RNA sequence: UGCUCGGCGCCGGCCCGAAGCGUUUACUUUGAAAAAA
RNA sequence: UGGUGACUCUAGAUAACCUCGGGCCGAUCGCACGCCCGGCGGCGACGACCCAUUCGAACGUCUGCCCUAUCAACUUUCGAUGGUAGUCGCCGUGCCUACCAUGGUGACCACGGGUGACGGGGAAUCAGGGUUCGAUUCCGGAGAGGGAGCCUGAGAAACGGCUACCACAUCCAAGGAAGGCAGCAGGCGCGCAAAUUACCCACUCCCGACCCGGGGAGGUAGUGACGAAAAAUAACAAUACAGGACUCUUUCGAGGCCCUGUAAUUGGAAUGAGUCCACUUUAAAUCCUUUAACGAGGAUCCAUUGGAGGGCAAGUCUGGUGCCAGCAGCCGCGGUAAUUCCAGCUCCAAUAGCGUAUA
RNA sequence: UACCUGGUUGAUCCUGCCAGUAGCAUAUGCUUGUCUCAAAGAUUAAGCCAUGCAUGUCUAAGUACGCACGGCCGGUACAGUGAAACUGCGAAUGGCUCAUUAAAUCAGUUAUGGUUCCUUUGGUCGCUCGACUUGGAUAACUGUGGUAAUUCU
């Protein structure tokens, strides 16, 4: 029903990585998640599907054809090493701390107000 | 400091002399047998050609065995042959001089579907271009004002999305069917 | 101002470069080195653009920081390292190996190379220099100073530099009959025969180079660089081959091409 | 427009090339130098 | 020895000097560990006088800047002009001192004044030739209320560094402390005139001991009819009927299948706006695209702007006041039969756009 | 697209001006469905600012006796992470505006043979003829105070 055919296909080996360039056709449907985009990509390469990290899909008129990326590693611990952080947040490897930029600022003011191991409490 | 294009350029252009009797006469013709939404439309056409025109006057107004001048008038006569809107055995650089509005109209979407024979007016092939009816080479084309090269011009079709080549039935022949159900029993 | 600029914008650099118009305001600097800065190719637009193998300006760090780059034998860890004309760029890991040099118009160019043509780097000195007992210095053009040169070495010289160890191989004497490099300016990555240099005093001597095809110009003597011993050349050339070919047969080849491509 | 060194050539000799110089101006013609957009 | 078109060039030799507010000739730190017989060894990091190189900066040479004569002579030993000798300066030089002579510029417009003057790369108009603007994202120059002076640092006369002035102005127990949004948002004042006290370093670069931190540099979102680009507001079928397209009836009459056009007659085919599920995008959303379920017969899912005498495309239409109210960029329309006033109908022009005033 | 038109007279030819025509960018008015870009306190006030933010920085490789955590056989010092503080680095970049300035700035071209240059690159670094590691000051910290307060001491 819907397929992926292979483009751009480049292997920077260096990287322990392989860049490949994601084109999906699908007539008459909506928008496919990349769940199983990546699920039938890993089938295709004989991979199990978890070091997977697609992003920037984009829709053309009509939506027969939707352009995309696609990208492999061989180990957990390279896709680890290498990678945007969001990326991993996407993929719930990675969570960041939740205070704004702005309470931040405040925070470092409220340090640079005092001298020496006042700042450890001053802070809280 | 921003990363911005701030590139534009005005497509059609105003005549000096606002109220006439003649070049109204004739511009409300071609809007007549051609289907034109408004006289803007035929406005940017007048300008486009007026800019081509311009450009082959100084094209030849620089001497012959020039080369630029050759390389630009090989480049324009090829893309004039390409776009369809002259013939591939009349290869002449001052040819470009004795065309007009109807020759660059021409190869206009709604006259190509009109000729076709897959519409009936030329306000319904205008109604069904809007409304996304057609693939071209495999490809859901919405404007109007869409020209047609020649080697692109055997590949019109219905697209395959649509009710009338084939297709889902749309909203009102379901709630036709959808009540004439409700209607039996 | 009151100092250096730290900051290049993005329309700010020139067209050699060849970069883009929206993704970014700002341009990468490249640092102090051995080059100037209108003439210089940097390893993160080099990396990101010639090879695409970095998309991400954090992307180029981490390719570069891993230790797997050598710049004429040596490792670099500069994201804004100046690199020139006539720079051997060699990945261990990937196993094929570059040589910078210009194509046939104002740019730099790919060219992959066999790794023992990857072992000597041509030269161009700047100036003779004697000592402070005697010892005869060489400038380069990548100011590599070198101690006691040959003394037929001269300052318009051009000299072949071993990679590994930094010494002085073989040269070329400057003399008319001899193949030719033009870099920089307007008449740019061309390669042609010295036959006519003429002798100004105290202003900017011009040579007269003719092409393999008989093509006719003339550049200024700062832009003239040697890669050959008479019509031999010591470099392997790239595609194309430094012609200057005209306007209207790129349009005949591209139509060449087309066709024969159906 | 010509009078000290050497060149494609030949048996103290001819030709060619050239260190050196051979009225200043504007204009005309060809090149380089000429930031990007 | 070597080089330049050219050194009082570099190098070579000689005699000394060599600054205690003081030039170098490593008393620094990590990694892997060893050979030979206590000594002996690699890969680095940091620092360091000297050069060349790199980013440059700086003073210079030639050529090119708006108007004004109700600006015709200007500058001078309180340096204007150059020479000699010095001081200072990173060097070159009236940059400045001591002594000399009176010099230097100007009708080819100096000197003086004004500029609603930051300059250029450029923008509008554009047959050609031209006119106006350029505060404005690129480059360079100036300053952070205005002058003045200075520490640090390679690089600052720095102002999100300091010192004193006046003007403004914060707090106070009254002795004293603390100030510069012509930065990002926001307020007052001003005026015809100009937006959120928003999110984020993810993309592009920048600074730091540095993959790892930070950046109102910037990116994103909203306000946004400055301006530009694309582009909704239906068509086919049958009935409302004037006859042409071709043959004929002297003319009506008929053959009339494409008929062409218009009436709130009927008929089905449909897609969008919007309501929203999902998906995509994104630091995370929103925006766009794809796709469900919906969603039009006065498609009430209702298109405005100034006009209708001429210039200048459009009613001698109707009713009301009748030199009053008014219209009118200009001619001129109004005095009891208004092709121009004021209201209704119709019609013309551009169309989500149109009109008015300033240049 | 190298363009005119009405207006002095009883009527006619001319100089001549006025007014219509088209674009550009400022304000304002009327009106308003979709969608892609996109200018925006500059003309008067380079006038005044309450507030919040805008410049910080550690690797194996400069100083670690903060149990703030934390590994064991602990005894010939330091496992490792480490707030704080000393130290060098940049804070002279970037951003806003056009108030001054009329051979001034700036543009093209030239020279520094009349000077400087952080950092990077390359070299120099037993080239001189005379200790198997030297000395005392300060942080951080602990404890003690005045001020109405500061990024005070």
């Amino acid at each position: 029903t819907v397929t992926i055919r292979t483009r751009k296909f480049m292997t920077n080996r260096l990287l322990q990585r392989k860049q490949m360039v994601i084109d999906v056709l699908h007539p008459g449907k909506a928008t496919v998640p990349k769940t199983e985009i990546r699920e039938k990509l890993a089938k295709m390469y004989k991979t199990t599907p978890d070091v997977i990290f697609v992003f920037g899909f984009r829709t053309h008129f009509g939506g027969g054809k939707t352009t995309g990326f696609g990208m492999i590693y061989d180990s957990l611990d390279y896709a680890k090493k290498n990678e945007p952080k969001h990326r991993l947040a996407r993929h719930g490897l990675y969570e960041k701390k939740k205070t704004s930029r702005k309470q931040r600022k405040e925070r470092k003011n409220r340090m640079k107000k005092v001298r020496g191991t006042a700042k450890a409490n001053v802070g809280a | 400091p921003v990363a911005r294009s701030w590139v534009c350029r005005k497509t059609y252009v105003t005549p000096r002399r606002p109220f006439e009797k003649s070049r109204l006469d004739q511009e409300l013709k071609l809007i007549g047998e051609y289907g034109l939404r408004n006289k803007r439309e035929v406005w940017r056409v007048k300008f486009t050609l007026a800019k081509i025109r311009k450009a082959a006057r100084e094209l030849l107004t620089l001497d012959e065995k020039d080369p630029r001048r050759l390389f630009e008038g090989n480049a324009l006569l090829r893309r004039l042959v390409r776009i369809g809107v002259l013939d591939e055995g009349k290869m002449k650089l001052d040819y470009i001089l004795g065309l007009k509005i109807e020759d660059f109209l021409e190869r206009r979407l709604q006259t190509q579907v009109f000729k076709l024979g897959l519409a009936k007016s030329i306000h319904h092939a205008r109604v069904l271009i809007r409304q996304r009816h057609i693939r071209v080479r495999k490809q859901v084309v919405n404007i109007p004002s869409f020209i047609v090269r020649l080697d692109s011009q055997k590949h019109i079709d219905f697209s395959l999305r649509s009710p009338y080549g084939g297709g889902r039935p749309g909203r009102v022949k379901r709630k036709n069917a959808k009540k004439g159900q409700g209607g039996a029993g | 101002a009151r100092g250096p600029k730290k900051h290049l914008k993005r329309v700010a650099a020139p067209k050699h470069w060849m970069l883009d118009k929206l993704t970014g305001v700002f341009a990468p600097r490249p640092s102090t080195g051995p080059h100037k800065l209108r003439e210089c190719l940097p390893l993160i637009i080099f990396l990101r653009n010639r090879l695409k193998y970095a998309l991400t300006g954090d992307e180029v760090k981490k390719i570069c920081m891993q230790r797997f780059i050598k710049i004429d034998g040596k490792v670099r860890t500069d994201i804004t390292y100046p690199a020139g004309f006539m720079d051997v760029i060699s990945i261990d890991k990937t196993g094929e190996n570059f040589r910078l040099i210009y194509d046939t118009k104002g740019r730099f160019a790919v060219h992959r190379i066999t790794p023992e043509e990857a072992k000597y780097k041509l030269c161009k000195v700047r100036k003779i220099f004697v000592g402070t007992k005697g010892i005869p210095h060489l400038v380069t053009h990548d100011a590599r100073t070198i101690r006691y040169p040959d003394p037929l070495i001269k300052v318009n010289d051009t000299i072949q530099i071993d990679l590994e160890t930094g010494k002085i191989t073989d040269f070329i004497k400057f003399d008319t009959g001899n193949l030719c490099m033009v870099t920089g300016g307007a008449n740019l990555g061309r390669i042609g025969v010295i036959t006519n240099r003429e002798r100004h005093p105290g202003s900017f001597d011009v040579v007269h180079v003719k092409d393999a095809n008989g093509n006719s110009f003339a550049t200024r003597l700062s832009n003239i660089f040697v890669i050959g011993k008479g019509n031999k050349p010591w470099i392997s050339l790239p595609r194309g081959k430094g012609i200057r070919l005209t306007i209207a047969e790129e349009r005949d080849k591209r139509l060449a091409a087309k066709q024969s491509s159906g």
